[PDB]
């Protein structure tokens, strides 16, 4: 399995025509997440023209960020990502703690790109040819995997992810909370849950893009219920792990819930887990 | 007393062609057949057409189809270039159609397919054969037909449009008798069709002996379908002596045809462009200059309308290179190109370009 | 291998050199053109024409004059002459356009993924397309292309 990865090359994963989105970090940051919006991108490389290099990444994360950081309550403004450039809010997120660029090459391999995801703990990758210096597509995980289920011709035994003291929120949790959570363990979905431990719903970091979207950002006091009226998928410890990432590919979903006999959570088991035991 | 290059004893001068007389060539101990091009040195300095020459080797030498000319080898003197192929006893297509009349349905769709599996071939490896005519069109013993002369042919490059009005009247699309810019590929479409017609009906689609009543057919795209034709291959030809190439087949159109389909055999196979000013053309051209100095970026003015602009990056120290051109896209208005020159690069072209734009007309 | 061309007409045309010990060798008739091919070992060689019962040389080929009056033409065979690619690189040595339709035919406007694209014509390759400047910032764009594989960047740029 390892084997595979060591040999084949970035480049053959690349599609034969994409598209992607590059910010200049002088752009007012709310245009920025509209932008990711608009063009149907959920990371775009940042652009440093005084520097003449590609800085960063903009995400989804940062915008979760933003809005917990300076949201104040939903009879203000949120002044500051509503004039704010890229630069602006980078020196502010990153002060004393400064942080670099992670990319990787096409003529490089699979395996250097997954060890680079989880060795900075990341979920979007560019690929930079070092001739031209263009970055040319992003890597994400659902992608390498669904490469790898294109190749294949339990979980308790196993164990593979975190299975004890899960971020989680509840029915009426507000969006805010939630994004505060998103902050401090630093995951990607929060499973919802009813009076008992009974899991109804996932709010993920991917259903906070559609705040941007309709603009419904300046209140974060709704429950995480409310955000997701604008639209499960569960796996047991008795299940095999082909199985489990046969599930996960044939739904195309970046991670699953470890629930027990009455819908109860036990554990979770994502994309980047998977990939770490498949290296 | 006999006139030997290769072991080939030279023979009799078969065509003269685009750039030199074509002889055969009789293998001293084999008795093997070759056609042999010769190339003047002097004289291909003469036009200067040396480029084109050292091109069309590069390509032919390398190209392998069974319905297009092999390329042997290039013999190479002091004097003169030849240029050994394979030879085809048949000769044109043309005479063929001239001795026996217009060929059957089903005779037609053969050499059809050939010679559209080969013209394909050429444009799949960047290569448009201008000039594709029956008269270019040779037949082996076993009537299978071998595209020949690739003299007006030329490269397909990435983000670059070709000019040269090139090939015979009869066979010339219309954006060429037009003297217009064209990809390539379409161009060689609307001669495999006019190919077509006469492979069926024994005449040419677009004839006339006066010259402009002619071009205003070509232009009009009417041409006369005989009664004993098929609906699926008028419906066909009418698809492929397209004017406006947009609308006009694409090999794959052609692919996808029943008529062509048929017994075939498996060997065979809102964003706006630049900026648009209405000044006067001369002025934009001052107005650009006046634009790309202000920025201090060196130049070539190649045509009056098409400026070759190079920029110093103060950052990464190298050199970043993108050609300007301006088209006519109205009766009234005008559009300024821009083109990215190979030597990030992509993001220092859109910067680059931007810049001139902040200071410019629509 | 050396052509000996004589341009001209003539009942009997012969070629005599010094790599034949100037031997009268005959040149083939096809119209004007009276030839003879010949393998000769590079460097210099000197030759004459025997056209029609006079001895001549070939007046547009270089010539060397003899201490003794004897007037031949000369034949540097070069290295360089007999590869191909070396001979062809030593002898290398108004209103706008219309524009042509194919630069509006664009793969970004043109239950699938909005990160993939349409595979585009060359022809439309390296030009940079943009979109009006709405709330003082540019898009700017363009499809390029590395390897077999094609790239479609852009950049949102304000002004
Ligand atoms: N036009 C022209 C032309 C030429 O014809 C040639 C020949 C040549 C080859 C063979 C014969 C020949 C002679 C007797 C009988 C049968 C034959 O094919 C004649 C001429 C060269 Cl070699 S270089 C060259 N350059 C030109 O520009
Ligand atoms: N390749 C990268 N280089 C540098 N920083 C990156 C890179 N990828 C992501 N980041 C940063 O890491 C943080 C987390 O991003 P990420 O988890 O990849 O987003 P998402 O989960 O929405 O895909 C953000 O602050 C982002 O700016
Ligand atoms: N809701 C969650 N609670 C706790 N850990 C989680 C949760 N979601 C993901 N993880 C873990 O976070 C790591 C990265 O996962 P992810 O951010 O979902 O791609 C893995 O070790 C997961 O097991
Ligand atoms: N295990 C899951 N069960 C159900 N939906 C999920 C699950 N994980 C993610 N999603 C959905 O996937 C979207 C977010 O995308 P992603 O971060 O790629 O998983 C949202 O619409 C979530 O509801
Ligand atoms: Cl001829
Ligand atoms: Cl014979
Ligand atoms: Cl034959
Ligand atoms: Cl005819
Ligand atoms: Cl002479």
């Amino acid at each position: 399995y390892t084997t595979f990865m060591k040999s084949h090359r970035c480049y053959d994963l690349i599609p034969t025509s994409s598209k992607l989105v590059v910010f200049d970090t002088s752009l007012q940051v709310k245009k920025a997440f509209f932008a990711l919006v608009t063009n149907g991108v959920r990371a775009a490389p940042l652009w440093d023209s005084k520097k003449q290099s590609f800085v960063g990444m903009l995400t989804i994360t940062d915008f979760i960020n933003i809005l917990h950081r300076y949201y104040k309550s939903a009879l203000v403004q949120i002044y500051e990502l509503e004039e704010h450039k890229i630069e602006t809010w980078r020196e502010v997120y990153l002060q004393d703690s400064f942080k670099p660029l992670v990319c990787i090459s096409p003529n490089a391999s699979l395996f250097d790109a997954v060890s680079s995801l989880i060795r900075n703990k990341i979920h979007r990758l560019p690929v930079i040819d070092p001739e031209s210096g263009n970055t040319l597509y992003i890597l994400t995980h659902k992608r390498i995997l669904k490469f790898l289920k294109l190749f294949i011709t339990s979980l308790e035994e196993l164990q593979i992810g975190t299975y004890a003291n899960i971020a989680m929120v509840r029915t009426t949790t507000p969006v805010y909370v939630a994004l505060g959570i998103f902050v401090q363990h630093r995951v990607s979905a929060l499973p919802v849950v009813d009076e008992k431990g009974r899991v109804v719903d996932i709010y993920s970091k991917f259903d906070v893009i559609n705040l941007a979207a309709e603009k419904t950002y300046n209140n974060l006091d709704v429950s995480v219920t409310k955000a997701l009226q604008h639209r499960v998928l569960k796996c047991y410890l008795h299940e095999t792990l082909e199985a489990i990432i046969n599930r996960l590919v044939e739904a195309e979903v970046h991670r699953l819930v470890v629930v027990d006999e009455h819908d109860v959570v036990k554990g979770i088991v994502s994309l980047s887990d998977i990939l770490q035991a498949l290296v | 007393g006999r006139v030997k290059i290769g072991h080939y004893i030279l023979g009799d001068t078969l065509g003269v062609g685009t750039f030199g007389k074509v002889k055969v060539g009789k293998h001293e101990l084999t008795g093997h057949k070759v056609a042999v091009k010769i190339l003047n040195r002097q004289k291909i300095r003469s036009l200067d057409v040396v480029g084109k020459i050292r091109r069309e080797i590069q390509n032919l030498k390398l190209f392998r189809h069974p319905h297009i000319i092999k390329l042997y080898q290039v013999i190479s003197t002091p004097s003169d270039i030849f240029m050994v192929m394979e030879y085809v006893s048949g000769g044109e297509l043309f005479d063929y159609i001239c001795k026996n009349g217009r060929l059957d349905e089903k005779e037609s769709r053969r050499l059809f397919q050939q010679i559209l599996s080969g013209v394909d071939y050429c444009h799949r490896h960047m290569v448009v054969h201008r000039d594709l005519k029956p008269e270019n069109v040779l037949l082996d013993a076993h009537m299978n037909a071998k595209i020949a002369d690739f003299g007006l042919s030329n490269m397909m490059s990435d983000g670059e449009f070709l000019r040269t009005s090139c090939g015979s009247p009869n066979y010339a699309a219309p954006e060429v008798i037009s003297g217009r810019l064209y990809a390539g590929p379409e161009v060689d479409i609307w001669s495999s069709g006019v190919i077509l017609y006469a492979l069926l009906c024994g005449t040419l689609p677009f004839d006339d002996d006066h010259v402009p009543t002619l071009f205003k057919k070509i232009c009009d795209g009417i041409f006369y379908t005989p009664q004993y034709l098929n609906p699926s291959v008028i419906s066909l030809l009418k698809h492929m002596l397209q004017v406006d190439p947009m609308k006009r087949a694409t090999i794959k159109d052609i692919r996808e045809h029943e008529w062509f389909k048929q017994d075939l055999p498996k060997y065979l196979f809102k964003w706006h462009l630049g900026i648009r000013s209405q000044s006067r053309p001369n002025d934009i051209m001052a107005e650009v200059c006046r634009a790309i100095k202000q920025l201090d970026y060196e130049w070539k003015v190649v045509n009056p309308y098409y400026l070759r602009v190079r920029r110093k990056n103060p950052v990464t120290s190298t050199f970043s290179k993108m050609s300007l051109q301006l088209y006519q896209v109205d009766s009234r208005t005008y559009l300024l190109d821009f083109r990215s020159i190979d030597d990030s690069h992509t993001i220092e072209f859109f910067e680059m370009c931007a810049n001139l734009i902040k200071i410019l007309a629509q | 291998p050396t052509v000996f061309r004589w341009t001209g007409g003539g009942k009997e045309v012969y070629l005599s050199g010094s790599f034949n010990n100037w031997s009268k060798l005959p040149l083939t008739r096809d119209q004007n053109n009276f030839v003879a091919i010949l393998d000769l070992p590079e460097g210099e060689h000197q030759y004459k024409f025997f056209v029609d019962g006079q001895w001549t040389h070939d007046p547009s080929e270089p010539i060397v004059t003899s201490q003794l009056g004897t007037v031949n033409n000369i034949i540097q065979v070069k290295k360089t002459d007999f590869e191909v690619f070396d001979a062809l690189m030593v002898d290398s040595q108004k209103a706008p356009p219309i524009l042509p339709p194919h630069l509006l035919q664009v793969i970004l406007n043109k239950s699938c993924d909005p990160a993939l694209l349409p595979e585009p014509n060359h022809v439309m390759l390296n030009h940079l397309y943009a979109l009006s400047i709405k709330d003082g910032v540019m898009v700017l764009s363009a499809t390029h292309r590395y390897k077999k594989k094609y790239v479609t960047t852009l950049l949102y740029k304000p002004i």
